[PDB]
RNA sequence: CAUCUAUAAUUUUGAAUAAAAAUUUUGCCGUUGCUAUGGC
């Protein structure tokens, strides 16, 4: 019964660079750190948007694991 | 043949149904109706039949069961939907029947339809738990036998219509498949202290929430069968649940006395406590008697998306709003006194002015307590039970800074453990049937000082207009 | 077995009973008598 | 095995305050308080049904 | 004129800290909770002290201890409800008399004596 | 889920036993009668 579960938070429009942009929370229970392609796509789905244009980088794993 | 005209030309049959309905009341309205439907999404309560109701003159009904301590009971109602017209029923042979699912300390499972507001929800099938569920190994990795061993106590229908989902002591949530009341899946909850006391879905959603004993709310996905979030933060038992479409929850946690809006996206919790005062309380009755303290709280759900009502165990019934921490307005002993205990059981002896003086009047009267409280989504107007045998009716005010009595309905008769509503009919008359699983007995511990001649059943009340 | 049962339930009852009939200033026949068929009932459900 | 709520601590350290103080408890991923059980156990009965099997 | 045979008896407020005192007590098994559960602590001396509810029928049950109490110097209360006492105690039947034993390796300490201090000023 | 079979009402021979074409309040116990209810 465990799955990836994805939100946003702090979306925010940059007409700028033509894209949105905001931090990312990823809840995993057993499961180490769901790897960024599959991100990649999930996030691209959710908007969306198109799966190699969503872009990811730059995770930390809490201390325990999980989120 | 296509996706595009096949939308069009389906809300095209709903349009003229508007408009044929248009007629019929004149016999403007249209974007009004159109309003109110697409903006029941969001916002604050909308419909307004709190002034509406018949009352006194009310359908009163009560069916026994034949078997005792109906613990829970939901209803479960296909609507069209706005969405996509086709329905919320899921089979054609559905064609938007209700139903309503009974579940009962003796380990029993019931599938009622209730399509008929006249005649009695109709036992369309059955099913029992038996000791023979147990599961041998004690690890408890493995809780996945597929039968209840231990003291179901609530349960809960995908608003989908496709599954229902009942837990208990038994630290497992059992999910079926509804025709067939066809056990699909067991969700072992995976905690020693982890008896279930209380499931809601989200609501139009496949999204579950199971308030804990665990101190916790765990939240899960049905149809992907995960269990999602596990959301942390009461101090003792949780005890009442329940939501709306959005993504919030509302638990009242009892003995700590807290009631906790949990925000899941978020992941934020806003938290209200009770506490009034009763040397204040005293002291502004005097500016002009017996005020109870709030010793925990059993009971909460929601109206809308900023105000909701609580029900305490000292008679409390509490309308909070987000803002004000403090519930913005507070009713008393609603439910009424609970009756003075017999004088000569009470001295066990022969002299009737002691049994009177050991009676010592005023200090020893208590309330009755909150059993069932419940409102309508969005409406005005929610209903409180006890086991007075006698359900509250009662209808915000307009202003949502208070609320009054509407009625009474005496049909009840027992221990109202919980309170349903389904709506049917046309729009502009709503026949309204209130479903209430009666036991003898409360829905957690027996507790009870044997309440005089009830009767474990469904108290059905049908109101027109 | 069940003989060691019923005679510890009745004395349970019984301490009851001697509870009540000292500490009262007058004793109630009619309280002893519920006891009395309390127990009788549950024999009986033996 | 022992985790204030959401963290996980092997602090023995801590300083607690009362809010902790209520929300101590097991830890949701440790076998006394939760999921599959350790290693040791996971050995002993896969030596148990190994030697039960042959 | 006389009073009667339960006095004393707590207000609200105090009823609030009792059952909360009990319910953390029951819940950390420094508790023995039942009639004779509390008789034969007050004999073995190994007691804090004593609640006890004063509705049940009849009332000379449990109205027979106080008697070892005052003798042994233990305080005790009378809660208005055993329904309200056994949902606090955290049990299925209706409660009518329940101990806190002594143990200064208790996680609640401060607040059994205070609580305790509050009875013994009731007194 | 849908289909098909049978059960339950019709279409027809028909008075129909009958042969034929299609379709779609209770675990126990007690009180009450033109459904209501009480006790365990």
């Amino acid at each position: 019964s465990d799955a990836v579960t994805i939100r946003t938070r702090k979306v925010i429009s940059n007409p700028l660079l033509a894209r949105k942009q905001f931090v990312v929370d990823v809840l995993h229970p057993n499961r180490a750190n769901v790897s960024k392609d599959e991100l990649r796509e999930k996030l691209a789905e959710v908007y969306k948007a198109e799966k190699d244009a969503v872009s990811v980088f730059g995770f930390r794993t809490q201390f325990g694991g999980g989120k | 043949e296509n996706p595009a005209d096949k939308r069009r030309r389906l809300a095209k049959q709903y349009l003229e149904n508007l408009k044929s309905e248009a007629n019929d009341i004149l016999t403007d309205i249209i974007a009004s109706r159109l309003k109110e439907d697409v903006a029941e999404q969001q916002g604050r309560v909308f419909r307004y039949f709190g002034d509406k109701l018949l009352i006194s003159e009310a359908k009163q009904s009560f069916t026994r069961v034949g078997e005792n301590n109906l613990t829970c009971i939901s209803c479960f109602q296909p609507v069209l939907n706005k969405y996509t017209f086709e329905e919320s029923s899921n089979g054609d042979k559905n064609k938007g029947r209700l139903f309503a699912y009974t579940v009962s300390k003796d380990l029993q499972l019931t599938k009622y339809d209730i399509t008929d507001f006249s005649k009695r929800p109709k036992k369309l099938k059955y099913a029992k738990g038996g000791a023979k569920y147990i599961p041998t190994s004690k690890h408890e990795y493995e809780n996945t036998t597929e039968g209840h061993y231990d003291e179901i106590l609530t349960v809960a229908a995908s608003p989908d219509g496709k599954y229902v989902v009942t837990g208990g002591r038994d630290r497992k949530l059992i999910v079926w498949s509804t025709e067939s009341l066809s056990p699909v899946k067991v969700i072992p909850t995976k905690d020693r202290r982890g008896e279930v006391l209380s499931l809601a879905f989200r609501k139009n959603s496949d999204q579950l929430y199971a308030s804990c004993a665990d101190f916790k709310i765990r939240t899960y996905s049905i149809n992907q069968f995960s269990q999602l979030e596990i959301l942390y933060g009461h101090h003792d038992i949780v005890e009442d649940i329940s939501a709306l479409a959005m993504e919030r929850c509302v638990t009242v946690g009892a003995r700590d006395r807290t009631a906790m809006l949990w925000k899941i996206p978020d992941e934020t919790r806003l938290t209200f406590r009770g506490g009034d005062e009763p040397q204040k309380l005293l002291r502004r009755w005097m500016k002009e008697p017996l005020f109870f303290c709030e010793g925990s709280i059993d009971v909460v759900s929601m109206v809308d998306d900023f105000h909701f009502i609580t029900g305490s165990d000292n008679g409390n019934i509490c309308l909070w709003s987000l803002a004000k921490k403090k519930p913005i307005f507070t009713e008393r002993i609603a439910h009424g006194i609970l009756p003075e205990p017999s004088f000569n059981d009470i001295s066990g002896e022969t002299d009737e002015e002691l049994r009177k003086r050991q009676l010592q009047g005023k200090k020893l009267l208590q309330p009755f307590w909150i059993t069932s409280l419940y409102a309508i989504p969005y409406s005005n107007v929610f209903i409180s039970g006890s086991w007075s045998g006698s359900l509250k009716v009662w209808k915000i005010s307009d202003n949502l800074r208070s609320f009054e009595l509407l009625g009474e309905l005496s049909g009840a008769k027992g221990v109202v453990t919980k309170i349903q509503v389904v709506e049917s009919g046309k729009h502009g008359k709503e026949k309204f049937r209130i479903l209430a699983s009666i036991a003898k007995e409360h829905r957690l511990g027996r507790w009870i000082a044997n309440v005089s001649g009830a009767r474990n059943g469904i108290y059905s009340a049908v109101i027109d207009q | 077995k069940n003989k060691g049962r019923i005679s510890r339930y009745l004395a349970n009852k019984c301490s009851m009973a001697s509870r009540i009939d000292n500490y009262s200033e007058e004793p109630s026949n009619v309280f002893g008598s519920v006891l009395k068929k309390q127990v009788e009932q549950r024999l009986e459900f033996y | 095995h022992i985790a204030v709520g959401k963290q996980i601590v092997n602090i023995p350290s801590f300083m607690v305050r009362l809010d902790s103080e209520k929300h101590i408890d097991f830890a949701p991923t440790s076998p006394f308080g939760g999921a599959r059980p350790g290693r040791v156990a996971r050995r002993n009965a896969a030596r148990k049904a190994e030697a039960s099997g042959e | 004129a006389p009073n009667p045979k339960a006095f004393p008896l707590a207000d609200a407020a105090l009823t609030q800290q009792i059952l909360d005192v009990v319910q953390q007590a029951a819940n950390l098994r420094q508790l023995k909770k039942g009639a004779n559960e509390a008789t034969k602590t007050l004999n073995r001396g190994i007691s804090e002290f004593i609640i006890m509810a004063a509705d049940c029928e009849p009332i000379e049950i449990l109205l027979h201890l106080p008697l070892l109490c005052e003798d042994k110097n233990v305080p005790y209360v009378f809660v208005p409800s055993r329904v309200a006492l056994g949902r606090a105690c955290g049990v299925s039947r209706p409660v009518i008399a329940a101990s806190i034993t002594t143990n200064d390796a208790s996680a609640i300490k401060t607040q059994i004596y205070a609580v305790k201090d509050k009875i013994e000023t009731l007194l």
